[PDB]
RNA sequence: CGAAAGGGUCCUGUAAGCAGUAGAGUAGCCUUGUUGUUACGAUCUGCUGAGGGUAAGCCCUCCUUCGCCUAGAUUUC
């Protein structure tokens, strides 16, 4: 037996799943699921819906040109059956397999760079607009901080600064309403 | 170990609760499992929902039920004169960022 | 072995190699601005049902001292110095 | 659940589990075609009363593949790795 | 508007694949076999009007000239311009290829 | 044991927002056209297989939290 692959998504079709369309000008259809069975009896195209491997190829979001995926092929020429070779294969699946996945890993880094640019500059814009919304002292604890200092001869900023950590660190939410009491 | 007067705020998750209900009775079939898991949580039969905790379960219509809820839950002494039970749970809706990734948490008596 | 070449190739020019206080700070702000904003649009949603029925004007309803004074005191403003007590009526 | 032609090294519970069971972390008979009962019930295996008149008693056995893949709904998936291996990298993963 | 949407689905309402019609378009013979699948007593037209992008029939000069300024005519000549989707694009949206040799 | 949470497994199909020498064209200001420029403008592209949901009859978690417990009542050669 062996591996086939979806028609419409590329996803990989293991033995007893899916469909097979078979059209009469001699073409077979293999269907993973009978999502991508119904899609293609309406006539979607895969390279549109943004779910297939069709699509990401498209788009230019998978890795495509790359020395490890020129190792498998479909095979019409058969070879005698060598036990060295067999091993030997299997051997290299597997650290063609590693050296993959640490390539597509940066190639996804290479697509993923400019993300902390952009967020840095958004979050200084929102800051920018927004600085009023930043944490700060209650009126009540800046008196009591300010007597505090004035009795022991320490710094405001000091005990604000102190006070700004403890609140920080101490996050609490705000409940709606509020029992009414009976009478 | 634990005192009478506690508050606590939890998550319910009231997707599972209402899964498969009669769109006319998933609203009040909601605030009866309000009812329920505070009664649960606390050993409270008298269970007290705030109305802004209704108006935020019928937010969006009798079949329009938020799937996660976050609620504070009061147990208090029940003073009256000739009182069956003792304590009481009073149950309020939280203002919170997002209502999921949240766990069970004891509120501040200050 | 043109592969295994190839990678340590790309191990000599660095192909896999991998990479502040203030941006840090400043996506921490952004993000506490964002909570308060989410925040205040919950609290708007809680008091709005103007769908259905309009909203008591402001002027027809008297506010409470203390929630005034927890307002103001969140906001940063001394009550004590102003003296809300003498302005609250009775 | 591994075979002489698939040298995939995994046990016999699909990607998730099996639905509304668990895990198989014990020995375990796999049985041809479909048996009484249901999920979690306790069966009763027992030898067969008579000896047997068929050829396919006297059959061996040779599995080449057993499905390993999710039955929480259309997996097509053995393991995990060969999962990650067709996704690529997610965002929960620089996220990480 | 789609006459009997319910059952539009089945294979027995099923309509021309776009790939068969860019090699109806390519390649003549595949036109003509195509059109030997079928009567040409029973076509619109007596067969003598066929638009080969809609792969539809039409009972006169008149109506195949009406339907070219039409969106659905339109949008057939739009999708083949892009470009059907075919087993070669498959395999190469996953990497695959083929070894002859 | 229960309630959350986290991870997994599935389902859908790429969130809100921002940006763009992408965008048929139209209208202004001037270098009167040399992406002239600015504005609007279905849509497109990127951040983004992202966002959302996930047991209600899905799986795992002495090891991620919080809570509960050796009851009460009735009957019995
Ligand atoms: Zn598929």
């Amino acid at each position: 037996m062996r591996i086939e692959n979806c028609f419409f998504c590329g996803r990989p079709a293991w033995p007893s799943k899916g469909i097979t369309f078979m059209r009469n000008d001699g073409k077979a259809f293999r269907f993973c699921r009978s999502k991508c069975h119904k899609n293609f009896k309406m006539k979607r195209n895969p390279r549109k819906l943004k779910w297939t491997k069709a699509y990401r190829k498209n788009a230019g979001k998978e890795m495509v040109v790359d020395s490890t995926l020129q190792f498998a092929a479909r095979r019409n020429v058969p070879v005698r059956y060598n036990r060295e070779l067999w091993q030997k294969t299997l051997k290299a699946m597997e650290r063609i397999s590693e050296i993959r996945a640490r390539r597509e890993r940066v190639f996804y880094k290479k697509r993923m760079a400019g993300k902390r640019a952009r967020e840095v500059a958004a979050a200084r814009k929102l800051v920018a607009e927004n600085e009023h919304l930043l944490p700060r002292l209650r009126g009540s604890e800046k008196r009591r901080l300010a007597e505090l200092a004035a009795e022991r001869g320490v710094d405001v900023e000091e005990l604000e600064r102190e006070e700004l950590a403890k609140l920080a660190s101490k996050k609490k939410s705000k409940a709606f309403g509020g029992e009414v009491r009976r009478v | 170990a634990i005192a009478d007067v506690v508050a606590r705020e939890y998550t319910i998750h009231l997707h599972k609760r209402l899964h498969g209900v009669t769109f006319k009775k998933r609203a009040p079939r909601a605030i009866k499992e309000i009812k329920k898991f505070a009664q649960k949580a606390m050993g409270t039969s008298d269970v007290r929902l705030d109305p802004q905790l209704n108006k935020k379960v019928w937010e969006q219509g009798i079949k329009g039920v938020p799937f996660r809820i976050r609620v504070r839950i009061s147990r208090r002494r029940n003073d009256e004169e000739g009182a069956k039970e003792k304590l009481y749970s009073y149950v309020q809706a939280v203002n919170v960022k997002n209502p999921k990734g949240l766990l069970t948490s004891v509120v501040e008596e200050e | 072995q043109a592969l295994e070449e190839e990678e340590e190739r790309l191990e000599k020019e660095g192909f896999y190699d991998e990479d502040d206080e203030e941006e840090e700070e400043i996506l921490q702000k952004a993000e506490y601005i964002r909570e308060q904003h989410a925040l205040i649009r919950n609290e708007a949603k809680m008091r709005k049902s103007l769908k259905n029925r309009a909203i008591i004007p402001r002027k027809a309803v008297k506010k409470p001292l203390s929630q005034l004074e927890d307002h103001l005191d969140q906001l940063g403003v001394d009550t004590e110095a102003i003296g809300l007590r003498a302005r609250a009526q009775t | 659940a591994s075979t002489e032609t698939d040298l995939t090294k995994k046990k016999i519970t699909p990607m998730g589990g099996f639905v509304r069971y668990g895990e198989v972390n014990n020995d375990y008979v796999m049985i041809k075609g479909s048996v009484p009962g249901v999920k979690k019930r306790i069966m009763t295996l027992r030898k067969s009363l008579f000896t047997h008149t068929s050829r396919k008693a006297l059959e061996k056995v040779e599995l080449k593949w057993i499905d390993t893949s999710s039955e929480f709904g259309h997996g097509a998936f053995q393991t995990a790795a060969e999962k990650k291996q067709f996704m690529g990298t997610l965002k929960k993963d620089l996220q990480t | 508007g789609v006459f009997a949407k319910r059952t539009m689905t089945k294979t027995r309402r099923r309509l021309r694949d776009l790939d068969q019609i860019e090699r109806d378009l390519r390649s003549p013979r595949h036109l003509q076999q195509y059109k030997e699948t079928k009567a040409a007593e029973d076509l619109p037209g007596l067969g003598l009007y066929y638009c080969i992008e809609c792969a539809k029939w039409f009972e006169s000069e008149t109506s195949l000239v009406g339907h070219r300024k039409g969106k659905p005519h339109k949008r057939r000549l739009k999708q083949l311009k892009e470009g059907a989707y075919t087993h070669e694009e498959a395999m190469a949206a996953i990497g695959y290829r083929i070894d002859n040799g």
